[PDB]
RNA sequence: AAGCAGCUUUACAGAUCAAUGGCGGAGGGAGGUCAACAUCAAGAACUGUGGGCCUUUGCCUAUAGAACUUAUAACGAACAUGGUUCUUGCCUUUUACCAGAAC
């Protein structure tokens, strides 16, 4: 996700010396640096989000891309555990502080 | 770089078309 | 033409030296808006007058590195070509 | 002495390529060739506190193949039988001419976002900034 | 043997004579030879800048090739609540990959991609250094 | 890469001084800020020749010759003007003009 125009930036800043190659045969995955269920995290509109709000941003933009969540202008509907079980057992879940 | 900001030309405009980034803009 | 031809007459009379001859030929070609009124009659020649002024800005900065200011740059080959190319299009029109 | 000093570099380079050596010293030998391409910008800083003429140049032409006489006998004890015109400026035209420049930046602006941009563009010195907040008020 | 004749149509020179002309012509022909210098600063990138109405820094500007952009469909596709802002697409990217980084590119030519990174070593100072010699810039093996 | 023989010529002395065989020659050679003519942008692209189909155009197959100009495409490592038709700029009208496109 950070690689858009990585080659062009290298090839200009070193004056035609220097060259880049990018590949994915080793199939490394790594955790996105935020928390995927976090309402209080600030996502600005036109600027890239800070590093702690970063997992919450990618989830929300793909839910609006695929269709899944709908709202007035910018939806706030997370992937939440309560929609699957019940509100009743989730009441006990919210009671112990297990699921925020 | 141009970056999607500025007039398409300074021909119908009566200006020179000079653009500068604002220093009062925090980010 | 009479302007350029008479610059060569002064050298061939011995009034100016070779370095002055080159500086004068290079001065005429960058100042045809100042010296002739050619733009009054076919105004699109302001493209050629502004291209010789652009070439003079880039030539004077190569030539005057670690030198001062004042005349003495006679590298007239780029501005000569600009006027030779202008003639190319002016021959058919004036012929008609 | 760049001709002789390259030949020392020429001889020293023979060792790293075609000869086996110890391990920990090996990265010291190739570090000496790493500075050749970075051009010695981390080894030339010091106290040149004489001008190139203020030091009378006594470049002593010694070698390490000659005798040097070892005169340790001096470090022991032995027995000697031997015009600016200071004009005070009361006019303060300078502070008046700077006050007009700031007042005109403010009065030529549509918005206060565009008025702050022009003040930030001037790049006012640190000691004048208290004097700028005073004009704005 | 040097020219064909007095009509002065063809020439044919020798290697010590071509060197001497090449040494004399240093102040007018001094230029950067390797093709990677002109990355995003050659003809087709100027053509792509003209055709996309984008401005490479240092490059020329033109009138818009397709001046009518006032037509606009109000569609949910490019809505910013869907978009992840992570890298600003600066305008050099639009010229370097013109079909990827532009929606609707017209009158665009495919650019040359890359040249091998040039390793040519030459010196200007001492003529008495040999033709085959180890450069102080080389890695020592 | 030497010498010896074969091969080819060579300055040649020749057998023949016939009929022959080969390579050259039927307008010497190099040149000219001389001229006339032909030709130079297209199925990646060329004519001619022989056979067949059809009855020469076409088509298929066999074969010779292809000079110059073209792939980050072209006679020119260069680089100007005009016309028409759109769309613009400046604007009291015409000229002279602004600057993009197509032909
Ligand atoms: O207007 P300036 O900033 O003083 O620049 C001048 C100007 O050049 P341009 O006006 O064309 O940029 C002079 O040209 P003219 O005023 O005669 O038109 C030119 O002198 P010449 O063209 O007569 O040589 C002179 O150059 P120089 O002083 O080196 O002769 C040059 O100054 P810069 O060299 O500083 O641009």
């Amino acid at each position: 996700i950070e690689s858009a125009g990585f080659e062009t930036d290298l090839r200009l800043s070193t004056n035609g010396l220097g060259m880049c190659q990018l590949y994915f045969w080793h199939k490394i995955w790594r955790k996105v640096p935020g928390d995927v269920l976090d309402k209080d995290a600030f996502i600005p509109k036109l600027k890239p989000a800070p590093i702690n709000s970063l997992s919450r941003d990618f989830v929300m933009k793909t839910r609006r891309r695929k269709g899944i969540s709908t709202g007035g202008f910018m939806s706030n509907d997370g992937p939440t555990l309560e929609k699957y079980i019940s509100a009743e057992l989730y009441a006990q879940l919210r009671e112990n502080g297990l699921v925020p | 770089s141009y970056n999607g900001i500025g007039l398409k030309s300074a021909k119908g405009s009566s200006t020179s078309g000079h653009v500068q980034r604002s220093l009062a803009s925090n980010n | 033409m009479k302007l350029i031809v008479d610059t060569h007459v002064q050298f061939r009379l011995g009034n100016v030296d070779a370095f002055q001859l080159a500086d004068g030929i290079h001065y005429i070609l960058n100042h045809i808006g100042q010296l002739t009124g050619i733009y009054r009659y076919k105004y699109k020649v302001m493209h050629q007058i502004r291209a010789c002024k652009d070439l003079k800005h880039i030539i004077y900065y190569k030539f005057n590195k670690n030198l001062g200011k004042g005349p003495g740059c006679g590298f007239w080959q780029p501005a000569w070509r600009v006027w030779l190319n202008f003639l190319r299009g002016t021959i058919p029109l004036l012929e008609r | 002495s760049k001709k002789t000093h390259d030949m020392i570099w020429e001889k020293l380079r023979y060792i790293l390529q075609t000869q086996e050596l110890s391990s920990t010293l090996r990265e010291s030998l190739e570090t000496l060739f790493e500075i050749r391409q970075k051009d010695y910008k981390s080894g030339s800083q010091g106290l040149f506190i004489l001008d190139p003429t203020s030091y009378t140049v006594h470049t002593h032409s010694y070698i390490v193949s000659d005798e040097d006489e070892a005169n340790k006998e001096l470090g022991n004890f032995e027995k000697c039988e031997n015009s600016q015109l200071q004009i005070y400026d009361m006019t303060s035209t300078n502070d008046v001419e700077f006050k007009k420049k700031i007042y005109l930046v403010l009065k030529s602006s549509l918005s206060g976002d565009e008025a702050a941009h022009k003040l930030l563009k001037l790049k006012i010195a640190n000691n004048l900034k208290k004097s700028v907040v005073d004009i704005i008020i | 043997k040097k020219v064909n004749g007095t009509s002065y149509k063809k020439w044919s020179f020798d290697l010590p004579e071509m060197s001497n002309l090449y040494r004399l012509s240093t102040p007018l022909r001094d230029e950067v030879t390797d093709k990677n210098y002109y990355y995003l600063f050659d003809k087709k990138s100027f053509f792509n800048g003209k055709a996309l109405n984008n401005a490479i820094p240092g490059g020329p500007k033109f009138e818009p090739l397709y001046p009518r952009e006032e037509e606009e469909d109000y569609n949910e596709f490019n809505s910013i609540d869907r978009v992840i802002f992570r890298v600003p697409i600066r305008s050099e990217y639009k010229v370097a990959f013109p079909h990827l980084y532009n929606s609707r590119p017209r009158s665009v030519r495919i650019p040359w991609y890359n040249n091998p990174v040039s390793c040519i070593i030459q010196n200007d100072e001492e003529y008495d250094t040999p033709a085959l010699f180890f450069d102080p810039s080389l890695n020592p093996i």
